[PDB]
């Protein structure tokens, strides 16, 4: 490819990143992400830790 | 007709002859220059308002290089 700057849009140059997610077998590993609060005290509360 | 006497060197066009064989000469031939600038027209109305015919039809935008 010799790159221009003055090259019409679908001249000028793309990059591209592929993920490919493959499974295979495993005890666990990454997941989402768990939310929160701001604990309190001095009340009878359904808690979470 | 002699060859000189044709509105150009060859006789090719007959364009500049229209002052002598115009039909009605006491009616204007419409020309759209005054009010161009009298709305202040740029350059870029000019073809802002040729890319708009074309969009108009079903035709493709100019491709924004073509602008710079
Ligand atoms: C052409 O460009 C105008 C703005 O410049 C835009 O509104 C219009 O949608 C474009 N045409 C198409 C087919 O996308």
């Amino acid at each position: 490819y010799g790159f221009q700057p003055t090259n019409g849009v679908g001249y000028q140059p793309y990059r591209v990143v592929v993920l490919s997610f493959e499974l295979l077998h495993a005890p666990a590993t990454v997941c989402g992400p768990k939310k929160s609060t701001n604990l309190v005290k001095n009340k009878c509360v359904n808690f979470n830790f | 007709l002699p060859a000189h006497l044709l509105g150009d060197m060859w006789g090719r066009f007959w364009t500049n002859l229209y002052s002598l064989t115009v039909p009605f000469g006491q009616k204007p031939n419409i020309d759209v220059t005054d009010a161009m600038v009298d709305q202040a027209w740029d350059a870029q109305r000019i073809f802002k308002e040729a890319e708009k015919f074309f969009v108009s039809v079903g035709l493709p935008n100019m491709t924004q290089g073509f602008w710079e």
